[PDB]
């Protein structure tokens, strides 16, 4: 069986840690919602 | 039980201990989070039960007690944050320029940043604060590393 918790707001934190690339791809949404690199 | 606006933690019993399969956005009394994290199935909280509203298999979205409710839009320029709720983790912002998932249908931003898969349906924010989309449903370049797109309801 599934529960839920709170865990916290939903805010934008100043001075947060910045990481992460921004990468352009091709993809495909299949009728399963999965995504594939084309 | 509890509507306080929010993000929350979606917890079973079903298996070893208390696992966290995932995470949702509770707004205006409705509960938000990714397809494959309940796969559609009834949600408790505290003596009250959430029953599905909304399900879409495709968009890999449900809503509970309500429509789908999260209805803001990454503005194609400006960095977001994710607000990562890892499992057995504090709720942690983490700050990043999306990139994009080109469709046959249309561009949607993309969030790289890598976290286990009990972290899906952690919203994505805009700088005011207001949920862009959901975090957990995307592909694996390659590297290895996870790339998840900025999921929204359509
Ligand atoms: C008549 N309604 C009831 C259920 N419904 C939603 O819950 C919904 C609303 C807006 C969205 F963006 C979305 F993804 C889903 C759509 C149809």
């Amino acid at each position: 069986d599934m529960y839920i918790e709170r865990a916290g707001d939903i805010t934008w934190e100043k001075d947060a840690e910045v990481t992460g690339n921004s990468p352009r791809l091709d993809v495909a949404l299949d009728e399963s919602g999965d995504f594939s690199l084309v | 039980g509890e509507t306080t606006d929010g993000v929350y933690r979606v917890m079973t019993r079903r298996l070893l201990g208390s696992t966290q399969v995932g995470v949702g956005v509770m707004q205006e009394g409705v509960f938000h989070t990714m397809w494959h994290v309940t796969k559609g199935a009834a949600l408790r909280s505290g003596e009250g039960r959430l029953d599905p509203y909304w399900g879409d298999v495709k968009q890999d979205l449900v809503s509970y007690c309500g429509p789908w409710k999260l209805d803001a839009a990454w503005d194609g320029l400006s960095e977001v944050q994710l607000l990562a709720v890892p499992p057995g983790e504090r709720a942690k912002n983490i700050q990043t320029l999306p990139g994009i998932f080109k469709t046959k249908d249309g561009d949607i931003g993309a969030v790289a940043l890598d976290y286990p898969a009990g972290t899906s349906g952690s919203p994505i924010l805009d700088k005011c604060g207001r949920v862009i989309g959901l975090y957990g449903n995307g592909v694996v370049i390659k590297n290895g590393s996870y790339v998840s797109a900025i999921t929204q309801g359509k």
